[PDB]
């Protein structure tokens, strides 16, 4: 990447490691997990790091295990503004044949609904865990080979581990390392026209298949042509200088100009597209400080404070009740409050004196002496001290 | 025919290409006309708060003349003088009223002294355009097809589908105005019902009926004779529109403003004629004829002599020279 | 109400089974293999289990067609994608496994299309390894190179130079003609077909080169290699996202750091990381001109190309158009525009879609000067849209291995009974060719090769210069 | 440089009769302002205007090649299936024939 390293060094990609020996990096070829990404209006990323766009309005199949049937994911697209070139995601439906043949549904908020029943988070069933992440985004985790992300305003993600190498099929592709075969319709033949690929995965026949995927919706709204240039010109400005040599910015720039000209409010469409880039720069190692009072700094409530890179392990009051559990989480970005204060259910965060206990799910107050005949339990400062 | 006509006359009112009126007190920019499959141009109308300001023509991606009630025609952000002729858009004044011709692209916009947008548009866009002035078809009932494509019964949420925002201002859904007329009714409907009625009674208007119907025009006036206090002149905006709408159909009317007690506003020296030629013989002009076979246009002009010189009528004896 | 038609029967949601997959999960031919959601059925009328809906007709058998490009195909019908046939006997397409012949390119001044298919931007001014075989752990037969001068910003400047190094040879080309600086040993495989606007140029059983005399470099390789090469064109493995493996054996993400790894002279200037933008230098803050160029590059999406746009995506070849002719200051020669469209038309021709896009007010391409040396104007040379490149001539009478089906350019056409020679520009009767047939067998028109090196005792050599029925004596080793 | 075709080996005969300095100032002016992309006509038409004036004074000129302002004439010889090939680009032929 245009800089020198001495011999013997070992720089590491996200995927694997490489070592310099005789002016030639030696590298391993061990597989590493993929990420299908939905975001913005209609902007997809396959597992094989392909980018494209398909603005159809039906229930499309996003992903599926296709040699066995451990799961299946189903996106549901709708038009999302006055324009016709604005088709955002409303909901996604997950299906686990391993447990009851159930049917999870991530709704347009941060809500989840199993089999029609709304649910309070967390949801530790046997395999699948569903919990908030920053208290503004849901995260499904089935087993150790599947993750998800929030489908409230339409930024679905997935994490498929290499045990699914090449054995999945959908809009997101085969997950085989080859970027070119991803336009493979279910009839087993690669299509060159994206307008044919997506409309082959629709689940309903009544839905209208589209004939052209447009590239410049700023023609129908020439007022936003100027603003869409200077707005996402910061994406190539040196504010993001640190991760041009980590991921190609040229598409994340291409997906901005389609979002800012198309959606109802180009304020947040702008600031949900710049974050699509920083969230990928951060997935490789580079964190960027791109927030300003002008460039969309979020408003953490009075109890909380903004924070760039922090630990979501010692935040929630449920942590003190279950301390022995492992938190093998990263250094995330969001709204926290200082280390003396821990997060309460009612939005405020409090010291650990009035931090309640969550014994057996039941929310006990900071001083609750409590006993059957044989056991003896009390809540001191977040933890539930039981005896016998 | 081979042409069309839209009009945004008076306050908040609209007249599409096909005999369909309504009211709309917008809050921001909105699309008047323009293609729908592919846009070579787009005529745009900015509203401050119900009352209109500017007409705008964005010629694809690269150009934007900005005329308005403000009259100080600007472009992009740099205020330019007037006349102006860049990119095949002659921005002239005709009959004391401002014009924006685009004959290469197939449209002729203009504004009057009071502020009344008008859009004459060719038959090349028959069945093609869609916007706030409706499609140019024969029918007049289907011409609310939203930006998605949806025949809507409401004349209001339609016009709010065709909104277009910028970076300087993002705009929301305007609300229909809460009419104060509903309590201040009084005598105002009894004595003033006649100025709307004289579209039907008087003989000078009693002959466009086989061409148009005044029933919408009388319908749209009676709701606006009630907010203005103490004036018969409140009827002549909805009436002035009826004059032009019959003129465009191929049957012009004459001398209707003699007894109507309302003449449209114009600067000093001139008053409202009817069917004056656009090629006004001015002072610093070349005495050439039989090239201006254009159709006849309404607007205010000078007296019989009193040639034009820089926006004022001056006597032919005092024609200056230039160097 | 409406009693539904005979061929199907109405359904009713049972109050017990949650799995009331009835009307909502209406299985058509698209969504049979696909798995469907359902809350409960409806008061509809659904086909039996043994059949499905098909465009307002409940087609009975599971014989319903096999879609491609949004078009019907009955079972048994075939389609030809590439060099493979593929039939939908059943409901899925069933294709062969004959990997086809890949093709680099240099679309414009500074772009490169790899074998597996990856357009990328690399403006350079040094000499660069386009493709070679000496890669890691291999013998190293051929080392095609490429070299540009004054070509970081496309313009009427940027003449290319190409030095190809096969079989210990050095044949190179620039300024229109091809030059041999060192002839190679096995002259039998060598061949040069100056047919039309191109210089087709074979070098072996599994190698070929094409050159439009101006900038394009389209080397064609066969099935033989399959991950034996590397360079700016990548490794030719099918995997499409490992074509940025630099010389130092790692994948890079920024192509401007890739080609800098493949320069020959390790002390010339490495090119500069340009700030990314949708507008090149001339089109930078000239939004007027940026639309006149965009519109004129929509010829790639026009009524005359509609057939090819369904096969070959034009979005790669459009980005090159806007990039080149912004930077290019076209004044007298509109070649930095007319050459990016011809590069798309030729790819459309290889897939069997000949096109006539060239008129008198757009990229004219006359052919009248060849019909000038003769005082009598015979008028045999003509611009033909896409004519075969591999024909028979006095110099090459036999049929050659033909990597290119057809090519644009000026082609000589005259009635039969006459064969073309290039030195005498017109076509001439066959007997006037300096053709050779020594001791009976059919072969070329006297190639300058020493046949039979193998056996000394059977050293029975018979050359032929132009016409002579001669045979030479072998010098004994003893 | 490209407008110095007006002062080239092929025009030396006419440069002695007709001053090229007027017709050169037009060349530099037009094709700067002109954004020639597909049609190089804002350049090829300023030289033809000089060649025609050179022709009126009896100096016919052939300045037009295949890499500079080609001007094919093959489409008129197309409506007939049999290609008779009578239409040709002629440098300066009489305009008033029968
Ligand atoms: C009105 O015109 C003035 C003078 O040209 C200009 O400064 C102003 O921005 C215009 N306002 C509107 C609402 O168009
Ligand atoms: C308008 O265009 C539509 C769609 O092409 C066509 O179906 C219809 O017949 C046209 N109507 C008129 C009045 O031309
Ligand atoms: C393809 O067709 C061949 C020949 O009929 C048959 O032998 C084979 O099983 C088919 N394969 C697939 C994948 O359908
Ligand atoms: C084009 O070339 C082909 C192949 O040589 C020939 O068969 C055909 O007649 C030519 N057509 C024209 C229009 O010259
Ligand atoms: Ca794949
Ligand atoms: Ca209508
Ligand atoms: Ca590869
Ligand atoms: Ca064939
Ligand atoms: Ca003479």
């Amino acid at each position: 990447s245009g800089k020198r390293y001495p011999p013997g060094t070992s720089l590491s990609r996200d995927c694997n490691t490489c070592i310099c020996r005789n002016s030639q990096w030696i590298c391993s070829n061990e597989e590493c997990p993929g990420e299908c990404l939905v975001t913005g209006q209609s902007h997809f990323k396959s597992f094989d790091n392909r980018y494209f766009t398909f603005s159809g309005i039906c229930q499309y199949l996003l992903a599926r295990d296709c040699q066995d049937h451990s799961f299946s994911i189903v996106i549901e697209t709708v038009q999302c503004a006055d324009d016709r070139d604005a088709v955002c995601t409303r909901s996604v439906t997950v299906r686990l044949p391993g447990l009851h043949n159930s049917l999870v549904k991530l709704k347009h908020g941060a809500g989840v609904a199993m089999d029609g029943q709304d649910v309070q988070l967390p949801l530790l069933k046997g395999d699948l865990r569903i919990q908030h992440t920053v208290t503004a985004s849901v995260r499904l985790s089935y087993g150790e080979d599947l993750q998800m992300d929030w489908d409230g305003r339409g930024r679905l993600l997935v994490k498929l581990s290499p045990v699914y190498a090449g054995k999945t099929c959908g809009l997101c592709g085969n997950y085989n390392g080859n970027q070119g075969d991803d336009f493979l319709t279910p009839s087993g033949l690669a299509e060159p026209r994206v307008e044919d690929f997506g409309n082959a995965w629709k689940l309903h026949g009544d839905c209208q298949d589209l004939q052209k995927q447009h590239s410049d919706p700023c023609a129908l709204n020439p007022r936003m042509t100027r603003f869409s240039e200077e707005a996402c010109a910061v994406l190539t400005s040196p504010t993001f200088e640190a991760c041009h040599r980590a991921v190609s910015p040229l598409p994340y720039l291409r997906n901005c100009r389609y979002d800012v000209c198309s959606c109802s409010d180009g304020r947040e469409c702008l600031c949900g597209a710049l974050a699509s880039y920083a969230a990928a720069c951060a997935g490789r190692g580079v964190r960027v400080a791109w927030r300003e009072p002008g460039r969309c700094e979020l408003n953490c409530p009075k109890g909380q404070v903004y924070l760039q890179c922090g630990t979501p392990c010692n935040l929630t009051c449920r942590s003190l009740s279950y301390p022995d559990e492992e938190c093998n989480e990263a250094c995330l970005e969001g709204c926290f409050c200082p280390p003396g204060l821990y997060m309460d259910e009612r939005g405020d965060c409090v010291p650990k004196a009035q931090c309640p206990c969550y014994y057996d799910g039941e929310i006990f107050q900071p001083e609750d002496i409590f006993s059957d005949h044989h056991t003896m339990c009390y809540c001191e400062d977040g933890f539930m001290h039981c005896t016998m | 025919s081979s042409t069309a006509r839209c009009s945004l006359f008076g306050s908040d009112f609209v007249n599409t290409f096909d005999g369909s009126m309504y009211s709309f007190a917008g809050y921001c920019s909105y699309l008047l006309a323009g293609g729908c499959q592919k846009r070579s141009f787009s005529i745009i109308g900015d509203f401050q708060n119900g009352k209109r300001v500017s007409l705008s023509v964005y010629l694809g991606e690269f150009f934007d003349i900005h005329l308005f009630v403000n009259g100080t025609v600007t472009q992009g952000d740099q205020r330019v003088s007037m006349p102006y002729a860049s990119k095949g858009l002659y921005l002239e004044t005709e009959a004391g009223y401002y014009k924006l011709s685009g004959e290469a692209y197939g449209f002729v916009a203009r504004i009057d002294g009071s502020g009344n947008f008008q859009v004459l548009l060719s038959d090349r866009y028959f069945n093609k355009t869609c916007g706030l002035c409706g499609n140019f078809n024969i029918f007049a009932e289907d011409d609310f097809m939203t930006q998605e494509g949806t025949l809507t019964s409401d004349p209001y949420d339609f016009a709010n589908s065709w909104a277009l925002s910028s970076g300087e201002q993002w705009c929301e859904r305007a609300s229909p105005p809460s009419s104060s007329c509903n309590i201040s009714s009084g005598e105002m409907q009894k004595g003033l019902w006649e100025q709307c009625q004289l579209l039907k009674s008087t003989s000078v208007f009693a002959r466009c009926h086989p061409l148009v119907d005044p029933e919408p025009f009388v319908a749209l006036c009676e709701k606006t004779l009630c907010e203005c206090a103490g004036g018969l002149e409140c009827a002549c905006p909805a009436l002035l529109e009826y004059a032009r709408t019959c003129a465009q159909e191929g049957m012009v009317l004459y001398g209707w403003t003699d007894h109507s007690a309302c003449s449209p506003v114009c600067p000093a020296g001139m008053e409202y004629r009817q069917c004056v030629s656009p090629c006004a013989r001015t002072c610093q002009s070349l005495h050439i004829n039989e090239m201006c076979q254009e159709r006849c246009v309404d607007g205010c002009s000078c007296p019989e002599g009193q040639l034009l010189d820089e926006g004022l009528c001056v006597e032919s004896t005092e024609c200056p020279c230039v160097h | 109400s409406l009693s539904c038609r005979p061929p199907m029967v109405k359904l009713v949601c049972p109050a017990d089974n949650l799995r009331a997959e009835g009307l909502e999960c209406t299985k058509t031919c698209q969504n049979y293999d696909l798995e469907c959601m359902s809350m409960g059925c409806v008061s509809g009328c659904l086909c039996p289990p043994g059949m499905v809906r098909h465009e307002n007709r409940c087609v009975a058998l599971e014989r319903c067609p096999c879609f491609h490009q949004g078009k019907e195909y009955a079972p048994g019908e075939t389609v030809k994608i590439g060099c493979n046939t593929c039939v939908c006997q059943d409901r899925k397409w069933n294709c062969t496994d004959h990997v086809c012949d890949a093709t680099c390119s240099t679309i414009g001044m500074a772009h490169y299309l790899t074998f597996d298919g990856l357009k990328y931007l690399f403006p350079g001014e040094c000499q660069y390894v386009l493709v070679q075989d000496y890669c890691g752990s291999n013998p190293g037969t051929f080392r095609i190179l490429v070299g540009n001068k004054g070509c970081s910003h496309p313009s009427v400047k940027c003449k290319k130079r190409v030095t190809i190094l096969v079989e210990g040879g050095e044949i190179e080309l620039f300024d229109g003609e091809v030059n041999v600086k060192r002839p190679m040993k096995d002259e039998t495989h060598f061949e040069v077909v100056e047919s039309g606007r191109y210089i087709i140029l074979l070098l072996g059983k599994a190698l070929s080169v094409v050159w439009d005399r101006h900038l394009s470099i389209s080397v064609v390789l066969k099935q033989t290699y399959q991950e034996k090469v590397c360079g700016l064109c990548g490794n030719f493995d099918g995997i499409q996202n490992n074509d940025l493996t630099s010389s130092n054996l790692q994948v890079e993400e920024d192509p401007v750091d890739f080609g800098n790894s493949w320069k020959v002279s390790s002390q010339c200037a490495d090119t500069r990381k340009v700030p990314l933008d949708s507008s090149p230098a001339t089109c930078h803050n000239n939004i007027m001109k940026q639309t006149m160029v965009d519109s004129s590059c929509r010829i790639l999406t026009s009524d005359v190309f509609q057939d090819c746009n369904k096969l070959v995506d034009p979005e790669p070849y459009l980005d090159v158009c806007i990039y080149d002719t912004c930077s290019c200051e076209s004044i007298g020669d509109c070649a930095c525009f007319c050459d990016t469209i011809a590069a798309y038309a030729h790819v459309c021709a290889q897939h069997g879609k000949v096109v006539t896009w060239r008129t008198a007010t757009l990229c004219p391409q006359s052919c009248e000067e060849r019909n000038l040396r003769e005082n009598g104007y015979e008028c045999e040379w003509r611009y033909n849209s896409c004519a075969p490149a591999c024909q028979v001539t006095c110099q090459h009478p036999e049929p050659l291995a033909c990597p290119v089906q057809c090519v644009e350019g000026c082609h000589a056409h005259c009635p039969p009974g006459k064969i073309l020679d290039e030195l005498l520009q017109t076509c001439v009767d066959p007997e006037d060719c300096p053709v050779c047939e020594v001791a009976g067998r059919r072969f070329a028109s006297g190639k300058k090769v020493t046949l039979n090196p193998s056996d000394p005792e059977h050293c029975q050599i018979c050359h032929c210069d132009v016409v002579n029925l001669t045979c030479e004596a072998c010098q004994e080793p003893g």
